[PDB]
């Protein structure tokens, strides 16, 4: 079945330009077998933005722990 | 930048689905018994196209074999573990691949049995006997070892679902243009040439009765077109939907899910209307 | 009097345009060639009306070689 | 000043039982001068619950990435 | 378990803070300026109780003159660095417990002067003169290395709080209890008995004029515990909300928050009555 109607990624907008200043509560979403899909949102436009899993700022975010 | 929206529903999707799966499957099992029995076994063929319709028909009873996996992974939750996804998945592969190339294979047929009809006999028996193995189930099941390698169940909220699984969505992308490469655009290419061709030299002759047998061949050739083309049209428009070119539709990706569910459903009538038209004329 | 209200949805319109699109433009292709094919480059008419239906299809062919242009701004943004 | 109010975290239920399957989404919110504060939202009561930070789920989901 | 939320955006606070904080500036600046000139300059002390209230007015001198610091962080945010972050909270802290030990001593010099009106005068030049130091200055300086050290600002979402951070919530706890013991129950309690054994020790008196000067002082006393007395039942009740007593409330915990604000801004009222104590008799 090469279309896979079931078991989609929120893995689309990984965006570089992420600003940890306006960076709200991240939230990494619990998807099994995936990739790291890190819902992070934006406190400047109050909107749920996804950020890429190899930024600076969200590495720094995740590894402060 | 909003990543998906999920959202689920299909309500009216995981009823509907096995319905369909269950009429498909009935008269798909019933009509390839029919003919598998008939012109299989008992040896009952007099035309050459029936060898091919033949083969169809093999690949046919395969996949309806397992039409009610799918059923049952429709309405309820799979419980068949990995071995028997890892066969559904190659099984409907082959079989969506192999129906295609005998399609191919019997418009190349009747392009030699119409414009050389005199002194092309001999290649079509070797192409029909010995060529025709080699033609549309090898480069078939070449096809599908990433469907032997990627095939698993992996772990939804509790949902134990069967797919092929990637590691990143440039394999998907790459793998569905290529299955839209294969399904749609070369077959097709070959089956319009073939036909165009024939098309244009049966101007010369005096109105002959050689149509008969062209016209169930056009009749299924343009049926399994018919039946295949908006599921390929949402494949397309899936696969554009990736790549970020109309990246703007995230409700319209929800909606090009469920057509392209309910035009996959739709597009396994391309299996009954082998052994339909056997039952006409 | 409100002015528009000028609303998008076309969620079903935008996936069914291009389907009917791409169908009418591979059977008018088809249908067309053969017909221009058969009637028109080989000169098999016979009575005086398949002249004018050698127009409507040379008229219909180059009304369907432009079609997948109307279904590309469908789908998606104009190039 | 003896008494601090101004600077005060969200650090407040810090539970150890947390199921795995239950926790939806571990939103990890980023505030600076605090702890690693990790509030995850259940999927049974849709409620968001505090987890600590040596659970070994969260550090599972956390090393996953 | 809703966490905190804390973000409610209190506007009252915002505006009713500096008005409360630059009155209290402007009549403490005004009064012991003049306590100060008049009975530490001039030499106009003649009683031995005057001299633990002009180090009373010392160190409400001190709070007073970075009081409209406060009222800067109060209605705007801190701007002025982590070194006069520092110096504000020890300054704020040594007045803090400087003024109750103060008290404390005027009480028992009370209880010196009224029980022992014979054989101490002497032990009541020392008290007044030599050990008063070690007794007040040095306990509130050795108070605040936790204020020293612990006293910083945060790399914050352009506010830049000045605050002290913990290292965790123990700290809190453990540092929140002992202010609430340390300001409140041992000085309490040795003003409480010393006065109790002076109002025993009275009635055997013949309605003696001794007891004139004792009214200013039971009034100062007075003013002072009920000016801290609900700062320091909020902040009970907010250290009882922390270690998990009354954790079911978080709106409460709020409500909690905000009267210990208000009573923190009403409980340095203590700097207004020791120069009113002086205006009137």
């Amino acid at each position: 079945k090469p279309v896979s109607l079931s078991y989609r990624c929120p893995c689309r907008f990984f965006e570089s330009h992420v600003a940890r200043a306006n960076v709200k509560h991240l939230k990494i979403l619990n998807t099994p077998n995936c990739a790291l899909q890190i819902v992070a949102r934006l406190k400047n436009n109050n909107r749920q933005v996804c950020i890429d899993p190899k930024l600076k700022w969200i590495q720094e975010y995740l590894e402060k722990a | 930048k909003e990543p998906c929206f999920r959202e689920e529903n299909a309500n009216f999707n995981k009823i509907f689905l096995p319905t369909i799966y269950s009429i498909i499957f009935l008269t798909g099992i019933v009509g390839n018994g029919l003919v598998i029995l008939v012109m299989g076994y008992q040896k009952k063929l007099r035309s050459m196209t029936d060898k091919y319709r033949l083969h169809l028909s093999v690949a046919d009873l395969l996949f309806v074999i397992t039409l009610p996996f799918w059923a049952v992974d429709a309405v309820a939750n799979w419980y068949f573990g990995n071995f028997l996804c890892k066969a559904v998945h190659v099984i409907y592969t082959v079989n969506l691949y192999s129906s295609v190339l005998i399609l191919a294979f019997i418009s190349l047929d009747r392009y030699l049995a119409i414009v050389h009809a005199t002194n092309s006999q001999r290649p079509r028996k070797l192409l029909a006997e010995k060529v025709v193995y080699v033609g549309v189930w090898i480069p078939a099941l070449l096809l599908t070892i990433p469907d032997f390698i990627f095939a698993n169940v992996s772990e939804a909220d509790d949902r134990y679902i069967c797919d092929r699984f990637y590691p990143n969505d440039l394999w998907v992308v790459v793998f569905q243009f290529q299955h839209i490469m294969v399904g749609l655009i070369l077959p097709g290419i070959v089956i319009l040439s073939c036909y165009c061709i024939i098309i244009s030299k049966l101007s010369h002759s005096k109105g002959h009765q050689k149509r008969k047998a062209l016209k169930t061949t056009v009749i299924l050739i343009l049926a399994f077109f018919a039946c295949w083309l908006p599921y390929y049209i949402g494949i397309s428009i899936d696969s554009f939907i990736l790549l970020e070119i109309i990246k703007q539709g995230c409700e319209f990706e929800n909606t090009v899910h469920k057509w392209i569910s309910i035009t996959e459903a739709l597009a396994f009538f391309h299996c009954c209307l082998n052994p339909i038209l056997y039952a006409f004329l």
